[PDB]
């Protein structure tokens, strides 16, 4: 229960699986210049009216 | 941060005050150091081409080592003129600036007070 | 500042809204990345001629022939696009997802 | 091509650097930008396969934008300056423009999405110089316009790059797209530090270039783009996975290896300015990288993958193909550390 | 009892066109290997 | 009204930004940033640009765009698009009747609402363009500028050449 | 190496050598069909170099001391197994078919090496492009399976696209109760097994495949087994033909240099040979290639590269 | 002989050797001369003679 | 000014001839892609951006400056030259010469 499953659950095993799932997130980009540059786009309204970097 | 120190003189690899300094030895371990990295990467170039790795081009491993040590002298002479360059202006900077630096009142022992924690 | 400068900042910023939205064609894409190129020379011309500042009416030529050349590099891709799928349509070039 | 007309264009690459790293006129920086660009497109349609158009057309586009921006920032630059010295930017509407046009030149996230896909579409030479060669003019303007980076900006692109960079190379086993994604959290790393301190940058850039310049000779020599194709050097060059070995375990910024001392003299020089999160989870982050480098040691050196029976064939065979630099660059990437206050040189 | 090697069900998990299929990266199928895709 | 005139065509400047970069078909974009072109010219001519202007007619609409529909009628032969237009249509109406009512106004920068004509210098150049000075000093002071100039568009020449054989 | 791109720079170009007799010609046939002396008669004739046709061990005649190899360290298959047990268990047919087309891409980059340096002609027997002719007949008799030929078909696809087919292939007919009756003269006990199933595939992927693919890219010349023993007849042809097809006719000094670039690195000629695709017939396990290869580095001048093997006495090594 | 083709590397090629050697030759009486140029102009900068 | 009257005059004379073509006669009842023109048309853009840096001549002939501006001048047409001999040279002026 305990060092076969729950101390490697909580630490090791959600670690990993968050960092699996955040790597499949990441690369499921369907490879489309239309959607990059519009997240160009979304990035420098972000940054300007949302995070204002430019002040 | 030192950019516009060497911006009066600019791209001087070791400009004439260098000179002032006194050069790296020979037998500086630093310089062995690199003449050993030479050395490696002569193996390395015997080891992927399938050369008998110790025996072979024998002339080609001395100039790697000699290659090596001949940039590394002048390497080690930039390193340590920045580093002397750096302590200069440290030193400089401390003798115009005494209201920044302060001689503190060094105190005794028998004076300061250090709060005792017990382990027990 | 002077108020033709809002318009051809404005002019920038609309065709840069339309380069980073693409509908379909790579040519439209093109003739946004040019605008773009238009508005920065109108702009620089403007404020040289303003400042009267003499040596720097040579850099919108500069600033035109570069980017024309751009602009032929520009073309001259997408003719290869177009002589493989047919059309130059953005959707086509996305071989490189894995 | 020709070999003359590839002479010219590489030299025509390298001038169009060196005329961004030498010139004090904003005007002159973005020719040298525009210049390295119309000089490298045929240097990644060298194949003439669709796969490199796309990855050409992709590249063209960004650094298109990229270079409008740029201008836009420079006219900005002079309406509120009268001048065009490369120097601080005297607007901060110019120098977000600026900041964004050079990580857009760079391929820092959220900018990074053409990076794994240009990377991918071209061949291991010319991937070997966009990773490297093409990061030396952006990072050359950063240095020169740091007293007007806004702090938040350029750190956001940092630990973004980090991030996403270290999370994309965990999915892929392409290495052009392995090496992409090594190379976004490498640049944000870079970043990170540039405020601070922009010699640690310089150091950075310097030993990246070095271990990526190794591992793509690695790739050339061994004529391997896929991690299982990679796998297959044991049985036919047994030195290649040791070098691959040390050459990925330094990219892990493992000690006593050379690509350790970036990050930890970053790390020196985040937290003398009172930054300790930052430099802590960017440390961490960079464990994703390390995860991702020790999958292909693992597949290349540490085990022995299964082999065809059509490689005996090869074992009859030596490599002919110029491994340039290989060795000095094995040795430079891997065994440096006892040499690291020679970072002053940079100074 | 001696080592343990990879086999060819270990090593097909590194010649996918990712390394962790989800449902959206399914049809994803390999590059090919000179990097050269027909001319349609 | 005429005060006004660099305002009113910088305004049709915007209005055919509007409409090439809501792109309704290359065609149609080819020639909203041809009458843009014009009206920049124009514009550019009414600051006393008459070279760069005229620049503007041979070089960027008389060269490029020529180019630009030439392979774009090579290559070719909504609601999106109108929808977009009249958005970036009662934008840059709500500019302008904003800087108009109150004579200023802040989008990024500030902007004044006067006529555009107050910036100008009141003295003359003698017998002499200025502008006309500034671009032919390309040859004496420009050097190093038409040194840089010069190997781009040769290596421009080889670069089409290289990536259009396919081979 | 000796040919680069400082060489194409520095005046040798492939065009001033390359005559009018500077053609790669391809002699094709069944099993038995003779056009093994046919082509060395047209080499004796047309004054080219003749290459017999790559076995098994043509890359061990290519390198070391040019003798054969033994058969765990080159083509780990047999031919004469194949002829024995033709649908055996350990996969030596597949295994066999993809070493010899790997044996033959080394023979056509060696023949392209030979035409493309020096302008001097080359006859062959068999090239990469009449290969699969065995594969499809071994396929139709059940001797492999789909995904041997899937495959084949893969690594035929990223390697013979990167050269240039050849100027003539000449095929002989030979009918199968012709090549049996030759088979059974012979004397050649394994090859008497040869079945007539097998001889009729091979064949009709000759007729009805090779011949007319090769018809718009090359001159194909087809002659009887009567007609061929007549040498004279086949090089009055040959010289007279008008080369009108094909890509040598657009090959300018850049494509030969890069052609030559490619076809002298042999290892990048036969680099997409041992792709990774786990077809159990070809892929080896660890232990034995391991074993394998470790005992082929003890074998003599193998250990180290060619000028650099004391004990085939290699002289000067601390000066290489 | 042993080879049934000449190899590249079968002798050596003596150019090469004689520019390398000569090369590293060079390298280390130049690194000589400057070191000792160096310490003699230290120490007439700081007069220790 | 008078410049925009004579432009608007001509503009408004062949938009009124145009009117007059299209609705006088109303009251009666009654390609695959070519790599070569492609090619020529960027050469034209190329050789143009070449003459607008040749254009400033006339002006550039004025200055003190005379040994740089001769080089320099001499040095842009021998640049056009030299990509029209690259354009020969490489086939690129082959089938519209
Ligand atoms: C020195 C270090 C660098 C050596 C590089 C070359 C190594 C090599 O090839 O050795 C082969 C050679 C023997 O080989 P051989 O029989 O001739 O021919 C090759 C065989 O056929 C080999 O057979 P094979 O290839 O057919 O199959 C076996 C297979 C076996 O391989 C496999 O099966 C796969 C791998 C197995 C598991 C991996 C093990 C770990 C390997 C990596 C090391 C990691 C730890 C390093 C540090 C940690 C950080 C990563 O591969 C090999 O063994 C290939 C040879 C390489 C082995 C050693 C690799 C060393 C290079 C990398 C480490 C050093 C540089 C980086 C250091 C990093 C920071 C310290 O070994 C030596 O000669 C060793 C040197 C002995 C003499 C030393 C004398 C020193 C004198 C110093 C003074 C003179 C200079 C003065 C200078 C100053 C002047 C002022
Ligand atoms: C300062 C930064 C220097 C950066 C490196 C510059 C050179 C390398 C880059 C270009 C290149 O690939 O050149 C070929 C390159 C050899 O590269 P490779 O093809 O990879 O080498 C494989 C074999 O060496 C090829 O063997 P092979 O049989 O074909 O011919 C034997 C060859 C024959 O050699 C010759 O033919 C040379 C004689 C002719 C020279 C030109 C005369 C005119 O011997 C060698 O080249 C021996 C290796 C020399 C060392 C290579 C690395 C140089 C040192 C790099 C800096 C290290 C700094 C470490 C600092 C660590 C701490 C931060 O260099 C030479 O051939 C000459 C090297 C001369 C070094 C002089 C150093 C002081 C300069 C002041
Ligand atoms: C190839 C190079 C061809 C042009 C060489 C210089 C021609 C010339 O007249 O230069 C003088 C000109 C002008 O010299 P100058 O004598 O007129 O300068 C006196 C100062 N003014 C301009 C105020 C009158 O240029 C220079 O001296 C400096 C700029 C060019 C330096 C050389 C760059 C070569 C780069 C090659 C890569
Ligand atoms: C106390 C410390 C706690 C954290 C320890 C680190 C995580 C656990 C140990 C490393 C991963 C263990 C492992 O093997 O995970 C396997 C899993 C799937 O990987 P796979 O390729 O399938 O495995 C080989 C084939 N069987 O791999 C994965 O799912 C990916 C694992 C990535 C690990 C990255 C860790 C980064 C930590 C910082 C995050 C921010
Ligand atoms: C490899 C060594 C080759 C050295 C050749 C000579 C180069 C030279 O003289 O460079 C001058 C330069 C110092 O010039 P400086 O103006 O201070 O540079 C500011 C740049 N941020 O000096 C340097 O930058 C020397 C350090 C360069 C090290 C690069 C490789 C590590
Ligand atoms: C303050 C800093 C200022 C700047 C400092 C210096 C920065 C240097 C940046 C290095 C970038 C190098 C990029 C590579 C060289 C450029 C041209 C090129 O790619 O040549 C490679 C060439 C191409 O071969 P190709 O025929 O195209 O291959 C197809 C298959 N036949 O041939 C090959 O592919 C042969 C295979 C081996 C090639 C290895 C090349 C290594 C070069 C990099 C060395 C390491 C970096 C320099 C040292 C540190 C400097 C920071
Ligand atoms: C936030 C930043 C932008 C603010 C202005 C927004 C303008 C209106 C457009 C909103 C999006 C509408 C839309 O459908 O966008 C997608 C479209 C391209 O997609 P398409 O394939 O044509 O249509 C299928 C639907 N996705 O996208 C387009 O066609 C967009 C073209 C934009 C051109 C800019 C015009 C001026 C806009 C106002 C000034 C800025
Ligand atoms: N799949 C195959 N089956 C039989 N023979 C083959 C095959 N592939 C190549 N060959 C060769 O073709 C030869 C028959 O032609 P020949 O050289 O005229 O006897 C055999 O001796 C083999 O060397």
């Amino acid at each position: 229960l305990l060092d076969l499953i729950w101390l490697e659950t909580i630490l090791p095993k959600t670690i990993s699986l968050a960092q699996m799932k955040m790597s499949t997130t990441i690369t499921s980009q369907k490879g489309l210049i239309k959607l990059y540059f519009l997240s160009f786009l979304i990035t420098i309204l972000i940054s300007t009216t949302l995070l204002n970097f430019h002040e | 941060m030192m950019t516009g120190r060497q911006a009066r003189a600019p791209l001087q690899f070791l400009p004439d005050e260098a000179r002032s300094l006194p050069p790296p030895k020979l037998t500086d371990p630093r310089l062995a150091y690199i003449g050993f990295l030479g050395y490696c990467s002569g193996l390395i170039d015997n080891a992927i081409r399938r050369r008998p790795v110790l025996s072979a081009g024998l002339h080609r491993q001395f100039l790697y080592i000699t290659s090596f040590v001949f940039v590394g002298y002048y390497l080690l002479k930039r390193q340590d003129y920045m580093y002397a360059v750096r302590d200069h202006d440290m030193f400089s900077y401390i003798k115009s600036h005494p209201e920044d630096f302060p001689e503190k009142d060094k105190k005794t022992y028998r004076e300061v007070f250090e709060e005792f924690h017990p382990v027990r | 500042m002077s108020l033709v400068y809002m318009n051809i900042m404005m002019a920038f910023t609309v065709s840069l809204t339309g380069l980073l939205m693409y509908r379909s064609h790579l040519m439209s894409s093109l003739l946004c990345l040019e605008g773009m190129m238009l508005s920065l020379f109108i702009l620089a011309t403007l404020m040289i001629l303003n400042s009267h500042f003499t040596l720097a009416s040579m850099m919108p030529i500069i600033l035109l022939v570069f980017a024309a050349c751009e602009a032929a590099l520009g073309l001259s891709l997408l003719v290869m696009v177009s002589n493989t799928y047919g059309t130059d349509y953005v959707q086509n070039l996305n071989l490189l997802q894995c | 091509m020709n070999p003359i007309i590839l002479i010219i264009i590489l030299m025509t690459v390298m001038l169009g650097t060196i005329i961004v790293m030498i010139s004090t006129h904003w005007l002159l920086i973005w020719i040298g930008f525009e210049m390295n660009m119309l000089a490298i497109i045929p240097i990644m349609m060298k194949k003439h396969n669709p796969r490199a158009t796309e990855a050409s057309t992709k590249y063209f586009l960004t650094q298109s934008t990229a270079s409008m921006l740029l201008m836009m920032a420079i006219i900005i630059n002079l309406m509120f300056s009268g001048q065009w010295t490369v120097m601080k930017l005297f607007n901060p509407m110019a120098s977000m423009l600026m900041t964004m046009a050079l990580a857009m030149k760079l391929g820092m996230a959220p900018f990074h999405f053409w990076v794994p896909e240009v990377t991918q579409g071209i061949p291991l030479s010319s991937g070997l110089i966009l990773l490297t060669w093409q990061k030396l003019a952006p990072m050359s303007v950063l240095y020169q316009i740091l007293p007007s980076i806004n702090l938040d900006l350029i750190l956001t692109l940092s630990i973004l790059s980090i991030t996403i960079g270290g999370w994309g190379g965990l999915n892929q086993t392409q290495l052009r797209k392995i090496m992409a994604y090594s190379s976004i959290a490498h640049m944000g790393w870079m970043t990170a530090v540039l405020l601070y301190n922009p010699t640690m940058t310089l150091l950075n850039l310097i030993i990246y270039i070095i271990m990526t310049s190794t591992m793509f000779t690695l790739f050339m020599a061994n004529s391997t783009t896929t991690t299982l194709s990679l796998s297959h050097t044991w049985n036919k060059a047994p030195i290649m996975t040791i070098l691959v070995l040390i050459t990925l375990l330094s990219m892990g910024g493992l000690p006593p290896l050379s690509g350790f001392m970036p990050k930890w003299m970053i790390i020196q020089e985040m937290t003398k300015n009172d930054s300790i999160i930052l430099p802590t989870l960017m440390a961490i982050t960079a464990l994703l990288n390390l995860y991702f480098y020790m999958r292909l040691t693992y597949s290349t050196a540490l085990t022995m993958f299964p082999s065809t029976n059509n490689m005996k064939m090869k074992w009859q065979f030596p490599t002919t193909k110029r491994m340039t630099l290989l060795p000095t660059m094995t040795v430079l990437s891997t065994m440096l550390l006892p040499l690291t206050p020679i970072l002053s040189i940079l100074e | 009892a001696r080592q343990w090697q990879p086999d060819v069900e270990w090593a097909e998990q590194y010649g996918g066109a990712v390394m962790y299929p989800t449902k959206e990266t399914a049809h994803w199928k390999p590059p090919p290997w000179n990097d050269v895709d027909p001319p349609k | 009204m005429m005060t006004y005139i660099v305002f009113i065509l910088s305004i049709i400047f915007v209005m055919g930004f509007v409409g090439f970069s809501s792109k309704p078909s290359p065609i149609y974009g080819g020639l909203g940033l041809i009458v843009s072109g014009g009206v920049g010219c124009g514009i550019v001519l009414n600051f006393g640009g008459s070279f760069l202007g005229l620049m503007v007619f041979l070089i960027y609409l008389g060269g490029m765009m020529v180019v630009f529909g030439y392979t774009t009628a090579m290559a070719t032969e909504n609601k999106v698009v109108l929808g977009t237009f009249i958005t970036g249509l009662l934008m840059e109406f709500l500019m302008v009747y904003y800087v108009l009512k109150d004579k200023e106004v802040e989008i990024v920068f500030k902007f004044n609402g006067m006529g555009d004509w107050v910036i100008y210098d009141t003295g003359d150049s003698g017998f002499f363009s200025e502008e006309a000075m500034g671009i032919a000093a390309l040859y004496s002071y420009g050097t190093w500028l038409v040194i840089v100039t010069g190997w781009s568009l040769l290596i421009g020449v080889v670069v089409i050449m290289e990536i259009t054989r396919g081979n | 190496l000796q040919y680069g791109p400082l060489a194409y720079i520095l005046g040798e170009k492939t065009t001033k050598k390359m005559t009018e007799n500077s053609k790669l010609i391809t002699v094709d046939g069944n099993i038995c069909s003779g056009k093994s002396k046919l082509a060395k008669e047209v080499a004796e004739k047309l004054g080219l170099k003749h290459f017999p046709e790559a076995g098994i061990h043509y890359a061990d005649s290519t390198t070391g001391d040019g003798k054969p190899l033994p058969v765990r360290f080159s083509g780990n298959c047999s031919l004469e197994k194949f002829y024995d047990d033709p649908k055996s268990n350990d996969g030596n047919s597949y295994r066999l078919q993809a070493w010899l087309y790997a044996s033959r891409l080394l023979q056509y980059a060696d023949a392209l090496e030979h035409l493309l340096s020096t302008g001097q002609g080359v006859v062959l027997e068999r090239s990469i492009y009449s290969d699969f002719v065995f594969l499809e007949a071994m396929y139709r008799q059940g001797f492999i399976r789909k995904q041997c030929v899937d495959h084949y078909n893969q690594v035929k696809k990223v390697t013979v696209c990167e050269y240039l087919p050849p100027h003539v292939v000449i095929y002989v007919d030979v009918p199968v109760s012709e090549v049996q009756s030759r088979i059974q003269k012979k004397g050649n006990p394994h090859e008497m097994k040869i079945t007539s199933a097998y001889l009729q595939d091979i064949e009709n992927v000759y007729k009805g495949t090779f011949l007319p693919e090769m018809s718009e890219k090359c001159e194909v010349l087809q002659y009887s087994a009567w007609e061929a023993e007549d040498a004279e007849k086949v090089v009055e042809d040959i010289q007279y033909l008008k080369y009108d097809k094909g890509p040598w006719l657009d090959q300018d000094d850049r494509k030969l240099h890069n052609l030559r670039m490619l076809v002298q690195d042999k290892l990048e000629v036969l680099n997409y040979t041992s792709i990774p695709v786990f077809l159990p017939e070809v892929t080896i396990g660890a232990h034995q290639s391991d074993r394998v290869f470790q005992e082929f580095t003890e074998l003599p001048g193998r250990k180290y590269r060619a000028g650099y093997n004391e004990d085939v006495g290699d002289k000067w090594i601390w000066l290489k | 002989k042993f080879y049934i083709q000449e190899p590249p590397h079968g002798s050596p090629n003596w150019l090469k050797v004689g520019l390398t050697l000569g090369t590293s030759a060079f390298l280390w009486i130049y690194l000589i001369k400057q070191h000792n140029e160096d310490v003699l102009e230290y120490k007439r900068r700081n007069g220790l003679e | 000014m008078n410049l925009m009257i004579t432009l608007l005059t001509n503009f408004t004379l062949a938009t009124l001839l145009v009117t007059i073509a299209f609705w006088l006669p109303q009251l009666n009842v009654y390609l695959p892609f070519s790599m070569k023109f492609f090619l020529v048309a960027i050469t034209f853009l190329l050789f143009d951006l070449e003459i607008a840096l040749l254009l400033p001549l006339p002006w550039a002939s004025q200055t003190t400056n005379l040994n740089t501006m001769l080089t320099m001048a001499l040095l842009l047409i021998f640049l056009l030259a030299v990509s029209l001999a690259y354009e020969w040279t490489q086939k690129g002026l082959e089938w519209t010469e």
